[PDB]
């Protein structure tokens, strides 16, 4: 057995850490109190479910995580809510005052002063691993402390865990739930920061989830609570593999292998089948799969016709059958434009775990027999670098807004070369994508 | 009040498009690079598919097809006439791409059927120029630099009496978000003014029914350009037959076929963001009354006096379709 | 069309499908970087006290 | 826990900033004794922001009073809502500053402004995090344009690293006291334009028109004005007071708002406009939107049509449909389009509090950075340069110490203010 540390930074970051081991427990059968009933191994063991959950000798199962922020009110409510005695104090800092929506408030300024605090709050974990795999990254793209933090958290990774495996889990910023409007600034000077030290990332676009609520949920008005729970479904899917037996992504390492060929290009797209609404009083095999190739089941809107793939595997949870994914998967092949790249194999990598999804009581989400995740790496997904990359130019153009980063010690000159990172990424994207 | 900005200033079409849309009082036009609007009359290249969709509050509609240039490009055309199954047809002349020796290929397979001809003793003529040996053509195309066609010149058309005139047939398919294909029931052909030579096919003038080119002009018809009242009159007169009957039926069953095939790429049903497109599909009739597709153009012109109709049109189907404002001069193509 | 590797258990199974074949900064680096920001914010701090002492 | 030290100084600055204390002790719940007697738990979750807590349970204003005669602060103590305030907090002279820049700022004032930051020092090190500091003044007399700025100033150099956030009274003719406020005013925003972060621009003609032709009275005394002021700062600091997303502080405030160091003054707006007359029929959300940006709601007497937006901020108050308030917001921006600048995509933001003001089952405060304000300025220059040029009025300056250059200067940079406001409405 490895074990999986999980990094939650910044208020998306904590609050979608909630949801996840929220979800986790309920998956796992963990009660809130940290027993687990079904555990026979009282204090101790390696299955796979130790890969996320240690155990102390009274027979509680605590979550390898940390939640890392530069302000106290978002993890107090964790200090507080109804799993406060599922992590232990150590594992929840908190600062003084957050990075105030400022890149360089929360890398340079705040950065400096918590780094080590946080970095030996992780070492303690890490101590009580026989076998690290490496990280799980959650944080927003927009934020002070999930943009600014979280780049200097995993380059200080990267030197004192050189061997280890790091994932991201990125929101993406969307104007229909975001609370700044330098997001794009911060969204491009953390990407190019982090992309050299960051193995696999999974975007998430705010916007995405929000349309999906409103159209498969029937919320009128979706809110954080809703859009956690349903990406925490998402990465539940994703990271299924790591916590239950199996043999497809067992491991970190797997996830880079498997998806992602080229290290720069590590950002592969999440598509997510059935979301059915709980209000509402069963999608076969071939259905759910079909929908993996709709635009609007993905976790960001783009459009996979018009690029290519590199990778593409299949996750599924519930009554799913081999047999069922290979002649879904041959109809849909005849009826959809799915091309890969010359120097790639034109196939699929499917997970079957029998287990179907567990929802939260009381939400939003219905419980479905059989759902799918699908991860893609397609150069479809460039075209929200592209939409990010525009509007950081309409503001830099101005130098909007760029004096509240010089006046924290950030050099303007960062600004251009992390948007020239983004241009030859953009670039390497139309190399793989297009043909002329 | 609904928003749309204008990013081609050089089309024709769609000044006069939003020059209506502005008549309605219901249309305000934006600056370029305002992001807040509901119809966008896109550039002709690189147009930015992928900012489309993206703004809350907003139906957007745009009116270029993303992925239309496989039908609209010579060199894309005949790729994916040759490897779709549903089209591979007789209705288009026999085709190959050719790349430049200092720029996969397929020259070897062109030079396999050409050997039949020469070797059959039949009809040997072929157009990137215009010329009866392979090497005269491939030593053209090293010279030009860019990607050439190679295909079968019809050496048996249809010629218009009197005058044994040349011509070709300009059909205008309107595409709208929900894929209705509409057929512009004014269509229009282009004419040779000198009469057409078998012999001496280095006078491209007469061969080649280009406008410009064309511009012995204007003696028959105004502009070279006959009308499909006219040309029906003709086939009558001189055919006993009808345009619907001889030729019009070819026509519209080989738009359906083009369209339908790539359907399943470019449709925006399911996406954040809507398309239609105007089309400008070129034909060519053989002198067995037989119809052949020779082009898909993806920015077409229109006729000086048909441009009145078939912009309003675009703007009834296309536009007001999805925005609606506070018989029909198309032929919809069903399937 | 060729379905390879196919294993089982009993949470679930795992295999896949092939339609077609194929055709870093040291710690001192960053503690430089820190450091550096933290002496511009220093300066444009002591320009505003000078500033403001004038 | 984020507090903000309050500070008012002068006659209009105690005024002002007494009428609001009074407002927000209402809509937390707090008596004049100091209290609580509320029902909603949102109501204390951000006390603490305002409010410094004695034990008992009392609520004690985290608010410093400033005068150099105690007249208005005598007033104040008398008033509805004098008994709350921490009588140490009390800080006032004898002398006055005859409506005169000079003095406050330079010689009444420099004798009483480090009793001034004795107070302020005290409050601060009370606080676990101080976000930084809000001051009530006007800009056309001595104390609060004069003294106030001094103090700024002041309160800059032993806290540079806070925020400083000013309400700001801008003179007119049309209620004016005395005819030196053109030179007041030039002098103040010289000082604010440089020291401060966020300034909301309250117009006295503007207050002046809305209660003469929207509000119907006839003659509109100053607490006729201050009805519209106190309702207004309510509305502006409605996010700093209770939980939310957007704009919850005044570091985030200023990064959504200030693209610009030097373009940080605000265009402040309400709905639905009320006299001091009590209202029945609640607005609906699309009146609440399409009133709040009507330039007859505006506080600074602009016309927002004559420039563009830079950034936007609006808060919703009450129950309602949020739906309705996205679609309601969305649709300003689209109709009206060419107003709002395209180099700063999105730059209107929304929120919204469960907990409408006394008096209103909903309501609609509005924040704008509009290139519209350098009338404002143009306006104050014009009067200033029609004296200035005839060096009218001046020996009551040079009479305190003061140079010709000093004048000249505070001109020079108010105008490059307008030209910065001109350029960004051209780009
Ligand atoms: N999906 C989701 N997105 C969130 C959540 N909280 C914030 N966001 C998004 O993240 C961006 C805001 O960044 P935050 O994470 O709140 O900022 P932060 O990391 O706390 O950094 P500070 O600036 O110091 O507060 C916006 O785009 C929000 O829409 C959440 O719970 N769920
Ligand atoms: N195989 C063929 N047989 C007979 N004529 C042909 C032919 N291929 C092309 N032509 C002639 O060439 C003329 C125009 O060629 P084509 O339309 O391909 O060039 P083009 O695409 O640059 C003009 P446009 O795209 O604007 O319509 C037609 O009028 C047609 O008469
Ligand atoms: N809105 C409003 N404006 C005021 C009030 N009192 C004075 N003013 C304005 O403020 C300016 C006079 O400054 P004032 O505050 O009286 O002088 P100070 O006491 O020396 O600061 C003039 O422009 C007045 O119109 C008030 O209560 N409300
Ligand atoms: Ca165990
Ligand atoms: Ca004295
Ligand atoms: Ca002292
Ligand atoms: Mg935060
Ligand atoms: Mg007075």
């Amino acid at each position: 057995m490895r074990e999986c540390i999980s990094i939650h930074v910044g208020q998306a970051g904590v609050q979608i850490g909630n949801a996840c081991w929220e979800l986790y427990c309920l998956e796992h059968g963990i009660q809130p109190d940290g027993q687990m009933p079904s555990d026979k191994t009282i204090g101790g063991g390696d299955d796979s479910f130790n890969t996320f959950f240690s155990e102390t000798g009274a027979g509680k199962h605590v979550p390898r995580a940390v939640f890392v922020d530069l302000e106290p009110t978002v993890i107090d409510e964790v200090r507080t809510g109804t799993y406060r005695q599922l992590f232990h104090p150590e594992q929840l800092i908190t600062g003084k005052e957050d990075a105030a929506n400022n890149y360089a408030r929360g890398h340079y300024t705040i950065g400096k002063e918590i780094i080590d605090l946080v970095l030996d709050r992780i070492r303690k974990l890490a101590d009580q691993c026989t076998g690290l795999q490496g990280f799980l990254v959650f944080h927003s793209f927009g934020g002070g402390t999930g943009s600014g933090f979280t780049s200097l958290l995993m380059e200080r990774l990267s030197v004192d865990y050189g061997k280890k495996s790091k994932l991201e889990f990125s929101i993406y910023p969307a104007p229909q739930v975001s609370t700044a409007v330098v997001e794009p600034y911060n969204s491009i000077l953390t990407t190019h920061t982090t992309l050299e030290h960051s193995d696999c990332a999974f975007m998430v676009d705010n916007e995405a989830i929000y349309d999906i609520c409103r159209r498969n949920l029937d919320i009128e008005r979706p809110t954080y609570t809703n859009l956690n729970r349903l990406i925490s479904q998402i990465v539940s899917s994703i990271t299924a593999s790591l916590r239950f037996d199996g043999a497809l992504n067992v491991d970190l390492t797997e996830f880079q292998t498997n998806l992602v060929p080229y290290p720069r290009i590590h950002f592969p797209l999440a598509t997510y089948a059935p979301v059915i609404s709980a209000e509402k009083a069963q999608l076969s095999v071939a259905e759910i799969t079909n929908a993996c190739f709709e635009p609007a089941n993905q976790m960001v809107k783009c459009d996979p016709r018009h690029g290519k793939y590199m990778a593409c595997c299949l996750l599924y949870r519930g009554d799913v059958v081999p047999k069922d994914v290979n002649a879904a998967i041959a109809t849909i092949k005849t009826k959809r434009s799915i091309q890969f790249v010359d120097w790639c194999p034109t196939g699929f990598k499917v997970g079957i775990n029998y287990q179907p999804p567990t929802v939260v009581p009381g939400g939003d989400l219905a419980k479905v027999q059989r759902a799918v995740c699908m991860l893609s790496n397609t150069t479809a997904i460039a075209e929200a670098w592209a939409r990010l990359d525009h509007k950081f130019d309409l503001m830099y153009a101005k130098r909007a807004f760029v004096h509240w980063y010089v006046g924290e010690g950030m050099e303007e000159g960062e600004f251009s070369e992390a948007r020239e990172d983004m241009a030859a990424l953009e670039k390497d994207y139309e190399e793989v994508g297009v043909d002329s | 009040m609904y928003t749309f900005v204008v990013r081609d200033e050089n089309s024709s079409v769609y000044a006069e498009v939003s020059r209506l849309l502005l008549a309605t009082g219901q249309w305000k036009r934006l600056r370029k690079d305002n992001p807040r609007f509901n119809l966008m009359l896109g550039e002709r290249n690189r147009l930015p598919f992928g900012r489309l969709g993206h703004e809350p509050g907003l139906v957007q509609l745009v009116n270029y097809y993303r992925g239309a240039d496989k039908l609209c490009r010579k060199a894309s055309l005949v790729k994916l006439i040759k490897t779709s199954p549903e089209l591979s047809c007789t209705w288009f002349p026999e085709s190959y791409v050719i790349y430049p020796t200092n720029l996969t290929d397929e020259r070897e397979v062109f030079l396999a059927a050409y050997n039949r001809r020469r070797e059959g003793r039949e009809g040997n003529v072929w157009i990137a120029l215009i010329s009866s040996e392979a090497s005269e053509l491939l030593d053209f195309i090293d010279e030009q630099g860019q990607v050439h066609v190679i295909q079968k010149y019809l050496e048996k058309p249809l010629l218009l009496e009197p005058g044994h005139r040349k011509f070709d047939i300009r059909s205008w398919v309107l595409v709208d978000h929900l894929y209705n294909i509409y057929l512009y029931r004014e269509g229009v052909l282009r004419t040779s003014s000198e009469p057409y030579n078998s012999a001496n096919f280095q006078d491209k003038t007469c061969h080649l029914t280009n406008h410009c080119i064309q511009k012995n002009y204007g003696r028959y018809e105004e502009g070279n350009e006959m009308f499909f009242e006219e040309f029906n009159q003709y086939l009558m007169d001189a055919l006993n037959t009808t345009l619907e009957n001889s030729i019009l039926l070819q026509i519209k069953h080989i738009i359906r076929s083009c369209l339908m095939c790539i359907e399943p790429a470019i449709s925006t049903k399911h996406l954040h963001y809507q398309s239609f497109q105007l089309f400008g599909f070129d034909f060519m009739v053989d002198e067995e009354l037989k119809v052949w597709l020779i082009e898909v153009n993806g920015a077409p012109a229109c006729a000086q006096k048909l441009y009145a109709e078939l912009c309003q049109g675009i703007v009834d189907v296309a536009i007001s379709s999805v925005f609606p404002l506070a018989t029909s001069i198309f032929i919809k193509l069903h399937h | 069309m060729e379905v390879i590797e196919l294993n089982k258990c009993t949470s679930g199974q795992s295999f896949e499908v092939i339609l077609k074949p194929p055709s870093d900064p040291s710690l001192e680096e960053i503690q430089k970087k820190l450091e550096a920001a933290e002496e511009r914010r220093k300066y444009q701090e002591a320009e505003l006290l000078k500033h403001l002492a004038e | 826990m984020r507090e903000i030290v309050h500070i008012q100084a002068g006659q209009c600055g105690n005024q002002i900033g007494a009428k609001f204390w009074e407002v927000i002790s209402d809509e937390h719940g707090i008596d004049p004794t100091g209290s609580y007697h509320g029902d909603s738990d949102l109501q204390l979750e951000r006390i603490n922001v305002y409010y410094n807590e004695a034990t008992g349970n009392k609520y004690v204003p985290r608010a410093i009073l400033v005068d150099l005669e105690p007249g208005t602060m005598d007033s104040v103590r008398s008033g509805p809502f004098g008994q709350i305030f921490r009588p140490d907090n009390f800080v006032f002279g004898q002398s006055g500053a005859g409506n005169n820049w000079a003095k406050g700022h330079y010689t009444e004032g420099a004798e009483l402004v480090d009793s001034v930051l004795d107070v302020v020092r005290k409050e601060s090190e009370s606080c676990d995090c101080l976000q930084g500091f809000q001051l009530t003044h006007s800009l056309g007399g001595g104390t609060g344009s004069g003294m106030g700025t001094l103090l700024i100033s002041k309160i800059r150099e032993e806290y540079p690293d806070r925020i400083m956030n000013t309400f700001s009274v801008m003179p007119s003719p049309k209620v004016s006291d005395t005819v030196v406020e053109p030179y007041n005013a030039t002098l103040s925003v010289h000082q604010l334009v440089e020291n401060t972060d966020e300034t909301y621009c309250i117009d006295n003609e503007a207050l002046y028109d809305i209660c003469f032709r929207t509000l119907k009275l006839t003659t509109p005394t100053y607490g006729d004005l201050n009805h519209l002021v106190s309702a207004t700062m309510s509305g502006v600091t409605t996010c700093l007071r209770f939980p939310g997303q957007l704009n919850a502080d005044l570091r985030k405030l200023a990064v959504n708002m200030v693209p610009f160091p030097r373009l940080h003054f605000f265009m402040p707006g309400f709905a639905p406009l009320t006299s001091r007359s009590q209202q029945y029929r609640a607005l609906t959300v699309p009146e609440l939107t399409q009133q709040m940006f009507d330039s007859k709601n505006m506080m600074a007497a602009c016309d927002p049509r004559h420039g563009r937006y830079l950034t936007v901020a609006a808060i919703f108050r009450g129950r309602m449909s949020m739906k309705e308030v996205d679609e309601q917001m969305l649709n300003v921006q689209n109709k009206n389009s060419s107003y709002f600048v395209e180099w700063i995509p999105n730059n209107v933001k929304t929120a919204v509090c469960d907990i409408p003001p006394r008096g209103l089952k909903m309501s609609a405060t509005f924040i704008g950075n509009s290139t519209a304000i350098q009338e404002l300025f143009k306006r104050i220059s014009e009067q200033f340069t029609a004296m200035f040029r005839r060096k009218a009025f001046l020996h009551w300056y040079t009479g305190e110490g003061m140079d010709e250059m000093e004048f000249t200067e505070a001109e020079s940079n108010m105008n490059d203010l307008v030209s910065e406001y001109q350029q960004y409405q051209d780009a």
